[PDB]
């Protein structure tokens, strides 16, 4: 009555016979936009169908030396269904997300996962030049990496400068090989202007760095992908216009 | 939501004797905190714990001054600072605890000279809002401060403080911003505009030494910041990589500085 | 004109004074607030909060591979796992968590810590471990039964794969300073010690090497008094 | 202890007001959803 | 007569399809402002505004210091200013932008020196009433001040500051005069005193260093005068040409300055 | 906030006064005689 | 326990001639004081007496200003001092009157030139807890003071004054500790740590002079403290031998100091 | 006599507080266990 | 700004004054207080 679960959003649902818990991301629920913190005047739209059910993404082979990966998670939603052409017509946005990553094993591999959703996760530029011009920068297909996800270069520091070991503080869970094989998170619209753009911020981030790297005997399955899955729970537009990609 | 001071004291224990019953055994993969107290563990006494916890609030944690930035006058007969306290690792690494932050703030001024000491002479601090004129001379029009805020105070006297308020267009100041202020073609190789939140841009601060010819004397004022009337939110961890940039939290890739030091075996806690 | 004598203290600019100051802006009100999720009000509320400790701090541990503690199976019994000391204002495993980077804003701390061990590996490998908890007095111990004579816990690899040892408040003193080394060998707290309790025993066709994350937070009496500044931040210019 | 007095109409220009003791950590330490005791097994 | 802080708020609004309710055509002919509002024309959400307009009155407007004059004194011995605040185009335009002001001020008077620095003397300030004898030296017998309010301050002290009350014959200063002072034959070609209102003349300033013999220091004291207590009618457009003249709105025939910068076509917004 | 106090005799020297809200713009934005409604043709 | 002013009076008495009632013969055997008052001995008379005690409480006795120690500034740059009140021998002996002692402190700063002058120059008191980093030289960033309590002063000023709480993590300040710090083998040559209490460690004070070169001036600040709020436990001798040490109560074993003054005979009163 | 009046929150920068005449002398001058009264022979 | 005039006694530190003092420490509460025997209370318990 604690393990087996399942997640309906919409037309699509999500089924599993052992998790943990579902993390409630800073123990609050998405909520539509009170009339007190509102500062738009147009009525804005909500789908409420259509946009707010579980898209998922391509899977991610976990190699015995990986690093992590990392997305942006109003970004990776923007050319795929209906949302995505919500968040190309409309001018602004606000929803809550509702994550789920899965990745099984059998009871003879071992290894661990971390997937953690970091707030306005910044991404730094690698490299020791301390003068303004001349400093190297991140592009932008490693600050918004889309829906193919980024790797970690450092995962120790989390390619920002913060030390991973107390990266405990966010709404987090762990894949444990031997005890779960998903990790679930529903975050809330975390924000300090009551609407925003979908296509130039991205809210928040989620990691998944490998500790305790995969270990298995010979004969058993090497490929061991993962893959997640995001409801944008709550999602309302604003401001329509002509449509921009980027 | 609980409100008490002091600290949560402890409560007589026994031993228990039974199967079913384990405080012990937690479950970190559900991404909650272990909840095992000391009564149910070993047991305890009976103690009232009046240690108080007044001091751990983020109002007395950010009520303290501290230098923000320094402004070197030379006397081009004028000096600029654009406000960003972002300069110094001290009171930087406190505020980039936190992600969300609004407060009132208590700017201090304190002026000396080149081998320090205090002349009785005349010096003008003016702020400069957004859209307004910067001065282009020591006796220009833009120190008229028809409008403009603008302290008039010497060298000889106390320090000068004023009182300013949350002068953001947003809800709150955020350090961390993960987008671009603008839309268009972003380039791959120089993004020198990532992670720049307009609504902490406030202006630039101005001083001179009011006379009509050029005093020869190299001044030196540094601001002290103090936070007060401050709410956080949005906690995050805190930076253990040496700073390198003043707007941008780039690190050393080579030579990253572990977080704990080193010893010599895991099995020798010395 | 009231008479008014200036006593010392006068022109003085204190930097943790609490005193008004005038107004650049008059009549002025700031933007309205909204709601915003995950608002902070004290520092105790970031202690109490599990942390990954770098028990494996040691030379040759390359980038991440300092937070887990290695599990193997053995030939000789009462073996040791791991030992580090509990002192969080000082500089080892305590040093990368967040309770140890909070407690060295403050020069005094007081409470309870905890200690969290959760066990990465394979679902058919069992064993059993005694992590025990040892007051100030002689040096770490040398055998499982001087180990075993203080504050030990029996945790056993099952369903449960997470055990989490207290480590009570046992001090002399009301407040311990958050400096120890020197003549400041009086505010130490002990050595917290992983004992290889009866063996790893592990299937054919499995992997007989493991690993353990130790976490730490606070507790529900912890405090701290007097504020000062780390000893983390070093800069040389100003970052222009 | 006369602390609180302003001297102006402007209310951001006074000193450290009223001090609750407001603590909820509660949302940070057990944010999952299903209430866990804590005499009992996290995963029955 | 409405009397409200905040904004008006808007109110929930939907779609209409029907005849003979129109409220988007106007009639400008009529010498009257469109009454058209938000709700009317699209549809719209409801929200209460909470944007305080305090900062928009015309007592928090003017209520801010600003410079009227500089004096320069040589030590002739004395130097006297006639009061008339239309000679700095910051604080002349603001008071222009009306026809009719009725205030109270308070002047500050800030006196340096050539390289700027404040030497331990003494000056007088004496205000002059329309009427009353200008002195006409350093040790005349106009500064004994037996009855016009006078002022003792060294430059070693802070500047000196005080206030005034509404000194005019008429019910309000006007700054616009259509009209002569006197009667008579009037000239077509130099009308030299058309548009001097005689209700604005309020006196002279002067001031002067306390002393016996001739202190070798060349003074330089700025008036900076702030109003309060303010009223004002009849508003008017405010001055896009720029100032020629000090009592006169002249301004120049050719190379008038338009009121909008050029851009490339009429069909391109940026 | 103690501000409003004087020291003289004389009113002309006190601080700046109770704020009062007054706002008439139905006398620049709508001098006609003959009131128009903003739901009909101003010129029937 | 009684509370009472003035001083007990006096009562009558007369003559006693009766057997068994002795009031004279004590017994000092038995450790306790003798109990015979005036009253008994000889015939009395009846007086009121008002000579008042409040001069004589440990809170009267204490709260008087002291030297505790000099600071000498040559200007190294900086100038450190470890707080320790047992360095001037006026105010050691009143506090070793008692073993321990709970009070608060009130700190004041008096700061001469070589010769005795106040130059108009600006200095900075900061006070090191123990484990804050102490500063290395004078214009290093341990100056910036963060979080440690600092003073900005000049010479010109009144000598500043400060307030300090209780600051011990054991509940009194106890000047004698018969124990050693730590646990060990402790030789029998040089116990070089035997009387040293760890909860008397209270930190270094720091002074500098706010500069950015050298100024050439030998400063000498001197720390005056006061106790206020003081309670005081289990009284002891006080000391009669000359201090030789600062920490440790040596003193010399030949040619120790009688403590009374030598005369002629026994049965000679002058 | 105003002078315990504080200007801070805290109670450790004020004046001398109340002067309590407290005064115990029998704990240092007769501190036996058995009381001896002073008009009879202390040793029976 | 109230008028106030300066007397003498400004700006002099006498030894046995009894004044108030800015603390340097905010918000500070000291250890708690234990019973230890042998409370004085004044100096006429010495001399007796
Ligand atoms: C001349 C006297 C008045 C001086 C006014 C200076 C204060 C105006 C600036 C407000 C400062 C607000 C606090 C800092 C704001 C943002 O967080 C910074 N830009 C950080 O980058
Ligand atoms: C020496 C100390 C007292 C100085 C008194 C100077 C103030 C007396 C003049 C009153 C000024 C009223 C404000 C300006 C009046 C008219 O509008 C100007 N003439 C404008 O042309
Ligand atoms: C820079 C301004 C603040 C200066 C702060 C200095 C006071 C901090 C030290 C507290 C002194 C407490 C009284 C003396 C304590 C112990 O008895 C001494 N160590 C005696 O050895």
């Amino acid at each position: 009555s604690d393990r087996v679960a399942q997640l309906t959003v919409g037309n699509s649902s999500i089924t599993t016979q052992e998790a943990a818990n579902i993390v409630l991301a800073y123990g609050e629920w998405p909520e539509y936009c009170p009339d007190t913190d509102a500062t738009a005047v147009d009525k804005p739209t909500r789908p409420d169908v259509s946009v707010n059910r579980f898209y998922t993404l391509d899977s991610k082979m976990w190699q015995e030396n990986s690093t992590g990966w990392y997305w942006k998670f109003p970004d990776v939603l923007n050319k795929t269904g209906v949302f995505g052409q919500n968040a190309q017509f409309h001018y602004l946005y606000r929803s809550g997300f509702c994550l789920h990553v899965q990745c099984n094993a059998s009871k003879f591999h071992q290894g661990a996962l971390l997937v953690a959703v970091i707030p306005e996760f910044v991404i730094a530029g690698r490299g020791s030049n301390t003068k303004p011009n001349e400093a190297p920068h991140p592009g932008f297909t490693t600050t918004f990496p889309g829906t193919t996800g980024a790797t970690f270069h450092d995962p120790y520091v989390l390619d920002s400068g913060v030390p991973l070991s107390q990266a405990l503080i966010y709404p987090h869970q762990w894949i444990n090989l031997r005890t779960n094989n998903c990790a679930t998170v529903i975050v809330p619209y975390i924000n300090a202007v009551p609407f925003d753009s979908a296509i130039n911020h991205s809210n928040f981030g989620l990691i998944v760095i490998p500790v305790s790297p995969l270990k298995y005997s010979s004969g058993a399955t090497t490929a061991i992908p993962i893959t997640i899955t995001i409801a944008p729970l709550n999602s309302e537009f604003g401001g329509l216009r002509q449509a921009v990609s980027q | 939501v609980t409100n008490a001071e002091s600290a949560a004291n402890t409560t007589p224990s026994s031993h228990r004797l039974e199967t079913g019953r384990v405080p012990a055994l937690q479950a970190a993969e559900t991404g909650a905190t272990s909840n095992a107290t000391d009564e149910n563990m070993i047991e305890t006494r009976c103690v009232v714990n009046r240690n108080g916890v007044l001091e751990t609030t983020i109002n007395h944690f950010f009520s303290r001054s501290g230098l923000v930035g320094v402004v070197n006058l030379t006397d081009t007969g004028y000096a600029t600072w654009d406000i960003d306290i972002m300069g110094f690792v001290q009171l930087r690494r406190k505020c980039e605890m936190f992600t969300y932050m609004r407060f009132n703030a208590e700017f201090t001024f304190v002026t000396t000279t080149k081998n320090g000491e205090a002349r009785p002479y005349m010096l003008q601090y003016m702020y400069v809002p957004p859209g307004a004129p910067k001065p282009t001379g020591r006796d220009a029009f833009q120190w008229q401060t028809a409008t403009n805020p603008s302290v008039f105070v010497k060298l000889t006297d106390p320090p000068a403080q004023v009182s300013v308020p949350f002068m953001s267009p947003a809800s709150a100041y955020q350090w961390f911003y993960d987008g671009y202020p603008t839309f268009g073609q972003h380039p791959e190789t120089s993004n020198t505009t990532y992670g720049l939140c307009p609504n902490n841009m406030m202006g630039t601060f101005a001083v001179r030494v009011v006379s009509r010819e050029a005093s020869q004397l190299k001044l030196q004022t540094r601001v002290y910041m103090k936070l007060k009337h401050v709410r956080a939110w949005v906690p995050r961890p805190i930076r253990s990589q040496p700073y390198l940039l003043k707007n941008f939290p780039n690190y050393d890739s080579s030579k990253i500085t572990n977080s704990a030091r080193d010893r010599s075996s895991i099995k020798q806690a010395n | 004109g009231i008479p008014a004598e200036l006593r010392p203290g006068t022109n003085q600019f204190l930097t943790t004074d609490d005193d008004t100051a005038a107004p650049i802006l008059p009549g002025f009100t700031p933007t309205p607030t909204i709601h915003i999720p995950g608002e902070v009000h004290s520092l105790l509320e970031l202690c109490r909060v599990e942390t990954i400790l770098e028990v494996n701090n040691t030379t040759e541990a390359t980038g991440l591979t300092r937070l887990l503690i290695p599990v193997s199976s053995q030939n000789k019994a009462d073996e040791l796992c791991a030992a580090f000391m509990v002192d969080p204002g000082r500089i080892g495993p305590w040093q990368s968590t967040l309770v140890g980077q909070i407690c060295r804003y403050y020069t005094q701390w007081s409470g309870s810590l905890k200690v969290t061990f959760m066990f990465t590996g394979s679902f058919m490998a069992t064993g059993k471990m005694l992590v025990a908890y040892s007051p100030p007095g002689s040096a770490q111990p040398a055998n499982r039964e001087t180990a075993m004579l203080g504050t030990h816990v029996i945790w056993d690899f099952g369903l449960q794969s997470s055990v989490s040892l207290v480590i009570p408040w046992i001090s002399n003193t009301h407040f311990r300073t958050a400096k120890t080394g020197g003549n400041y060998d009086y505010y130490t707290a002990g050595v917290v010690t992983l004992w290889y309790q009866t063996n790893y025993v592990v299937p054919p066709e499995t992997p007989g090497e493991a690993y353990i994350i130790a976490m730490g937070a606070a507790q529900d009496n912890f405090t701290l008094k007097i504020c000062k500044d780390t000893d983390e931040v070093t800069q040389q210019a100003v970052l222009q | 202890n006369f602390t609180n007095i302003n001297y102006y109409k402007d209310s951001y220009a006074a000193s450290a007001t009223r001090q609750d003791f407001t603590q909820d950590p509660k949302k940070f330490t057990q944010p999952v959803l299903d209430s866990i005791r804590e005499l009992s097994a996290p995963l029955n």
